Formats: C-alpha cells, sequence, structure tokens
C-alpha cells in the first residue's frame, strides 16, 4: 500500500522484530503494521524511539514473502508487503519484552549479520 | 527457487531507484502490466550497481522498461550462481552505538580516534571524547 512506503528518505528508522523500515511520520502517525496490537506504538512517540532504533543498514523491497527465499531465510514470511532490512542491531530493554512471551510472541534477534 | 539477476546502475544513487521501483510497482500492480519482479537488494557496503530476483532475464527486462535511471544496465543482463544468493546479505561490523570508538574526518583532529559518549535522539547532533591538541595561545599570534 501507500500508507507503508517511505515517503522522504532523511530521518528513517526501522523497527526489531520484523525490521519494518519507514518514515518517523508514518511510524509517529501509522506506526508499526506488522505488529500493533502486541506493541502499542500508534498515537506516541517515545515508545518509537524505545523500541525502534535508527543502527540498521540494508535495503531490500519485500512484494511476495509467500513465494521468496529471501523471506524464508530472514523469517518474515507471515507479514505484510514492505520494506525490511536485512541487519537491525540493537537489543529490547528487560520491561517490554517480558510481556511478549507471555501473550505467545517469540522474541528473536534480526541482527543475522556477524560481529569481527 | 527464484533466481538473482544483476543490472548496473549509477554511482551514489541506490535507494532513490529502491524507492522509484517500489513506486512503480505499487503504482502498476492493479494493471494488466504488473510487475514479476520478487525483490530486489540494495546493500550499503556497494555503490555503483544494484540486484533483483526473478526467475527469467526477461522479466527484469521488461520491468525495467521507461526508467531513465537503468537505460545503461539494460543491453546486459548477468547472472550469478547459486552458491552467491547468501554473501550478498552478509555484513561485517548500523554503527551507531554509545561508548563506543569513531574516527573523525573534517575539522582539525583528522584521522584521530576518538570515543562516543552520549547521543542526541534528534538524530542532528552527537558527543564525542577527544584530547585537546590546540597550543594553549602561546605559539600563534
Ligand atoms: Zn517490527
Amino acid at each position: 500500500a501507500l500508507e507503508t512506503v517511505p515517503k522522504d528518505l532523511r530521518h528513517l528508522r526501522a523497527c526489531l522484530l520484523c525490521s519494518l523500515v519507514k518514515t518517523i511520520d508514518q511510524f509517529e502517525y501509522d506506526g508499526c503494521d506488522n505488529c500493533d496490537a502486541y506493541l502499542q506504538m500508534k498515537g506516541n512517540r517515545e515508545m518509537v524511539y524505545d523500541c525502534t532504533s535508527s543502527s540498521f543498514d540494508g535495503i531490500i523491497a519485500m512484494m511476495s514473502p509467500e513465494d521468496s527465499w529471501v523471506s524464508k531465510w530472514q523469517r518474515v514470511s507471515n507479514f505484510k508487503p514492505g520494506v525490511y532490512a536485512v541487519s537491525v542491531t540493537g537489543r529490547l530493554p528487560q520491561g517490554i519484552v517480558r510481556e511478549l512471551k507471555s501473550r505467545g510472541v517469540a522474541y528473536k534477534s534480526r541482527d543475522t549479520a556477524i560481529k569481527t | 527457487d527464484p533466481n538473482l539477476w544483476t543490472v548496473k546502475c549509477k554511482i551514489g544513487e541506490e535507494r532513490a531507484t529502491a524507492i522509484s521501483l517500489m513506486r512503480k510497482f505499487i503504482a502498476y500492480q492493479f494493471t494488466d502490466t504488473p510487475l514479476q519482479i520478487k525483490s530486489v537488494v540494495a546493500p550499503e557496503h556497494v555503490k555503483g550497481y544494484i540486484y533483483v530476483e526473478a526467475y527469467k532475464q526477461t522479466h527484469v527486462k521488461q520491468a525495467i522498461e521507461g526508467v531513465g535511471n537503468l537505460r545503461l544496465g539494460y543491453w546486459n543482463q548477468q547472472m550469478v550462481p547459486i552458491k552467491e544468493m547468501t554473501d550478498v546479505l552478509k555484513v561485517v561490523k548500523a554503527n551507531l552505538k554509545p561508548k563506543s570508538w569513531v574516527r573523525l574526518k573534517r575539522g582539525i583532529y583528522k584521522d584521530d580516534i576518538a570515543q562516543v559518549d552520549y547521543v542526541e535522539p534528534s538524530q542532528n547532533t552527537i558527543s564525542l571524547k577527544m584530547i585537546p591538541r590546540i597550543d594553549y595561545d602561546r605559539i600563534k599570534a
């Protein structure tokens, strides 16, 4: 859709769960689409900087996760089409990751990149 | 499994090409001439060409028609082996973490190592640790 596509290249962040790369205005207005009920991101800016982090590289034009090897490798087949990444460095604090497992949400590290 | 093709592009324009392709796909997806491309990879370390995922070469050949940026890489479509389907996504250590060491390019402390202290969420300025090198106003006039 036209709401997930980034509008302006400047000031762009990325999520850590599904690695959704969009513009800050969309994050403040729309927020994480693939995970909204379990993240509570729409309607505030503090949570955006809390969970999402700008430390990420790589961009991929995901359009058919159901039929794509990259989606299987990145484990993003059960997500909506959009502009994702391949390496998001960061880790959520110890106050939000706890409730994810209780509600039936497995928290995995999307930072597929290597260190040294 | 689908194949990954390579197409040449201009140097310094990779995110713009990606967003333009996304806009074209979103605008020409409910028409009689959709795009069969699966995805495109634009690594940050590379600068000068982009990748594209598709089964046959005719798909990407007919999918990049009309764009004025990929005109250069239109008469040749190279195919890479299947072993190169996993090294493109690899990244060697983004690169923004506090209490880390970084170097400077401009200023006076050129080609010197420093250390980060605090990061501003506004994404406009960042602190830095460094030992002064000035002469304390004794040599200069
Ligand atoms: Zn996410």
